[PDB]
């Protein structure tokens, strides 16, 4: 991850 | 410090 | 007085920027740590060797702007937080630009972009900080002129770094 | 009187519009004849069952425009020119639109496009005319309004037809 | 082909 | 065409 | 006695070979000259400029084959048919191969295939012949050995030519 | 007593399995934990919306096998780990298969695959254990027969879960 | 992330 708690967005 | 570009 | 030409954080991650190559490299990420989500363009191909992943913005109408200011907000993970950090991972990425009298759409030619500067973090974030919900965010800014043509694109090259682009802002004073 | 917002014929295929699905459907073609280069978007997946190919333009800034006018010039091949021309082939394509306050970039959702009208050719070109370089180019013109957002997108949907798009012209009156 | 003498452009 | 009367096949 | 390892013509064009780059280059084409259809892999980016389009076969099991024979059936258009006699167009394509002990699947890498030979046509099909439903079908056979691993791959490189690959046969003798 | 037809973990993560759609969905991941490289196929588009990400194996030679056994090792993240992970997030994945006489290559038709069973985990990995290095890996085995044709595929469908497929193994008893 | 400390592979 490059940023914490990051999910792919649409 | 600050940079300018041609 | 600042006149904003393009602001990434302004849109709810709706700008749908072009990424090369199709399928890999840069990606559109989302973080929910509050009612207001935080949108970003993140990439982290640290141990696949040499990377060449490009991220290009939309067509920016220059308007009456002679020169412009490019403000970037980003985070970069310390390579020492990865197995065999160096060689695998880098701690910088490259910022490019290219003027265009008209919108080129999906047409992307890497050889048409001129390097602005290698962007480097004043602060890298380490695992101890990253496994906590704390990130050290860097602010970098460049100016470029004189621009002649009606518009311009912006590009972001990756060479194998864990970088999260949280905000871009291009504008001009008055 | 007529102030043009977008003219496809002007840019020598410089536009590179969005295609969907990625890799199939609409493609940017080239016709050099008597050393006079002509460009077009065309698809002829006639016999390959049921189709749903999309062609979206780049973000066009609305401006003071309120009621815009769309002019399309195209060539549709007679379905009888292909064996298994029943059900498989169609002789029309569709024209959609979508309003937007900001450049959505590559973010293309076809569920966000409203239909303007089905575009039908007055003259379909048959094999004899096609082989003799006497293709008959139809001209159809539609209008849509009122547009209330900063910009808009135009969309062209193929549903199994053999169409070539040679020109689009969108303007308004003053 | 939808137009004669047509070829994929760049 | 690189072959007469050729359609893309699925 | 002949033992065929792979015959594209035999199967009803269902092999679904790997194509690089994705979207452009080679393509699976179909034709109805008789009630039974004809399948092929065609590419014709002539006036586009320099092209680097690769077509890789499935994983072919070597078996107990020592030296294999590769039978090609293809057609090539005369470059004098297109605007600009040459530089744009080429009249040949290259054949490649790569042994492997296991199936790489979709994992393709240009640097791994070894060039066998430039496949030149005995006869090129002119426009007057091509505008009629008559084509000059070339036949070229190449052999390669000794093979050492459990299997191998075959690749077909396009370099701005107009080629339709109708049939390939790789086999060995007893 | 057990004859292995395929072992993902055995191959050094170099199988190039097909993913659908192109680019999006499943991804080949690499885990270097204490200098011992672990390979896996991961997908985690939990917030994204309606998901239909397909992972297909290579062509598996059947041989003298009749009733094959499929063993899967995986991890499924607790949906409660992600806020906004309701309706969007799932906690299972599906397993499909399809017999064929010839290697179909990249010709991926999902409508041809036949479902085996919904694969559910005995143990989900809560963030507490995921933040620590103790994720909980589930093992699931499925039987299917009688197989009659030369070969077969195995398909994995993600419908919106954080799944990490670390190991697959298909064998028959003798 | 579906498995900790995991990068895309070749």
């Amino acid at each position: 991850s490059a940023y914490p708690d990051s999910v792919p967005f649409r | 410090a600050h940079h300018h570009h041609a | 007085k600042e006149v904003v030409l393009l602001d990434f954080a302004a849109a709810g991650g709706e700008l749908g920027w072009l990424t090369h190559p199709y399928g890999k490299g840069w990606d559109l990420m989302q973080n929910i740590m509050n009612d207001m989500p935080i949108y970003m363009y993140s990439v982290c191909n640290v141990m696949s060797g040499d990377q060449d992943n490009w991220l290009r913005t939309n067509w920016v109408y220059r308007g009456e702007a002679e020169r412009i200011f490019i403000e970037l907000k980003f985070t970069v993970r310390d390579c020492n937080s990865f197995p065999g950090g160096a060689s695998s991972c880098k701690e910088t990425f490259n910022l490019y630009y290219a003027e265009s009298d008209l919108d080129y759409g999906t047409n992307f030619q890497k050889r048409l972009f001129t390097k602005i500067d290698t962007i480097a973090p004043d602060e890298i974030t380490v695992s101890s900080d990253f496994e906590a919900r704390h990130v050290k965010l860097n602010v970098e800014e460049r100016s470029v002129g004189p621009l002649t043509r009606k518009g311009f694109y912006l590009a972001f090259q990756d060479i194998g770094a864990c970088v999260a682009l949280l905000s871009v802002r291009v504008y001009y004073k008055k």
